[PDB]
């Protein structure tokens, strides 16, 4: 499940 | 520095509670089914009803249709009818000596219904997280055709959301062309699309079609009604809430080589009203916009390790996929993954964003920003006033109804949240 939120996470 | 136990910690967003929210897009996406045809060498693009016929005559299971899931609020026999009149006008332009570049339909009591001449709480189904997948995926065909922009080109041409780009951009030209041309005629439009295949042949797609209602289109705002009617082997009975604006009739039979062998599948057509506006259309027209701004954001993150390392880490980052960034999110852990998913997981945002635009998803962008901002610097132990979280929280939240495109945004926040104040 891909969210692109967690690229906020990097 | 304030005793801790009077700092604020961001709560979850509370999504409302209501049945499962249901389809909403102007067309099919995962959903969706091509009819297809490959083009000459020499190509050059037919006429869109020439190329429909062509598209339908390659499929060989054709059956006298039924329907298989009513439109609760709709009077289904005129969908059926409906259907059985866009066959009988091909028909009629099939015995035509010269295929017209339009066809005006018949303005029968079933279509002058269809074209017609919601603040109710829902929940938020896992179709929504199901679709955003799909459209991150590669397909086998290319979209696109012709700096760090070629390396992200590679990357974006055969995924989904770019095929959802090149759909809308053509079907929206179609439709703001007839709406133009023929203000008072019920227009019958293919919707096409038109790829290149792995081997290198042109191809041209059906999805199916749309009849085009009055379209005095005076204003931006004013709206066109349309019927919509789409070819799909999703069964409704799936996901019947998925489906709940939707009339479908089962309209033939296909054969699919199952990892069994043949197996004989259903297909189905999935017909609904809908609507859009000059700015909709002139907007579906501007989707490439989202391949521009996609790629802007990526560079951004390149130029992030380029003024880190002294030096572009582009052939480096493309070049090599050992490289990761966190892109998903299994409670089994942070999925990783390599500069190819962030650059489609990134364009299937813009995408659906374009697809999927509101007034909700407006509100959410702008309110859901600020909160995001607080959320960073909490994360950064930074201390962000935190005075007008109650404001900001009600603004949002009230944002938070049905459209179910913010609910998977705001389901996706609370999970950033988790993970950024653990």
């Amino acid at each position: 499940d891909y969210n692109p939120y967690c690229l906020y996470c990097k | 520095s304030i005793e801790p136990f009077l700092r604020t910690t961001p709560r979850p967003l509370r999504l409302p509670d209501g049945p499962l929210c249901h389809q909403r897009s102007k067309f099919l996406l995962m959903d969706a089914l091509k009819l297809s045809i490959e083009d000459p060498s020499h190509e050059g693009e037919g006429i869109p009803l020439y190329d429909a016929i062509k598209c339908m005559k390659t499929f060989f299971g054709w059956k006298e249709p039924n329907i298989v899931k009513p439109h609760e609020k709709g009077i289904n026999p005129n969908y059926l009818m409906a259907w059985k009149q866009v066959l009988a006008e091909l028909q009629d332009i099939e015995n035509e000596e010269k295929i017209p570049r339009t066809k005006n339909m018949k303005r029968t009591s079933q279509l002058k219904w269809a074209l017609g001449e919601e603040p109710e709480p829902r929940s938020l189904a896992s179709w929504v997280q199901n679709e955003f997948n799909k459209a991150c995926e590669l397909t086998d065909s290319s979209w696109i055709e012709l700096m760090r922009r070629n390396y992200f080109t590679a990357e974006v041409s055969h995924c989904r959301a770019t095929e959802y780009i090149m759909k809308g951009v053509y079907i929206n030209t179609a439709l703001l062309n007839a709406s133009c041309a023929a203000m008072d005629d019920f227009q019958l439009i293919p919707m096409i699309s038109k790829c290149r295949t792995k081997e290198g042949r042109r191809k041209t797609n059906l999805y199916g079609f749309i009849i085009k209602g009055r379209s005095h289109l005076r204003n931006d705002t004013d709206v066109v009604n349309f019927v919509s009617m789409e070819f799909s082997l999703t069964d409704p009975r799936l996901e019947p809430h998925k489906w709940e604006k939707y009339c479908v009739l089962e309209i033939g039979d296909m054969l699919l080589r199952t990892a069994i062998g043949q197996v004989s599948r259903p297909m189905f057509l999935y017909v609904r009203t809908n609507g859009t506006s000059k700015i909709k259309m002139k907007w579906g027209m501007e989707m490439r916009r989202c391949l521009l701004q996609s790629l802007q954001q990526i560079e951004s993150m390149i130029e992030a390790e380029s003024s880190v390392k002294e030096k572009d880490m582009t052939k480096e980052f493309f070049e090599n996929k050992s490289e990761t960034w966190p892109i998903g999110e299994s409670p089994r852990g942070v999925e990783e993954g390599s500069i190819g998913k962030v650059c489609r997981t990134l364009l299937a945002k813009s995408v659906f964003n374009s697809l999927y635009a509101s007034p909700q998803l407006e509100g959410f962008s702008a309110e859901s920003r600020k909160l995001l901002l607080i959320v960073q610097a909490l994360r950064d132990n930074l201390e962000p006033g935190t005075f007008d979280l109650g404001g900001l929280y009600e603004a949002i939240e009230e944002c938070l109804i049905n459209d179910p495109w913010v609910l998977l945004n705001a389901s996706w926040f609370n999970s950033f949240l988790t993970h950024a104040l653990k």
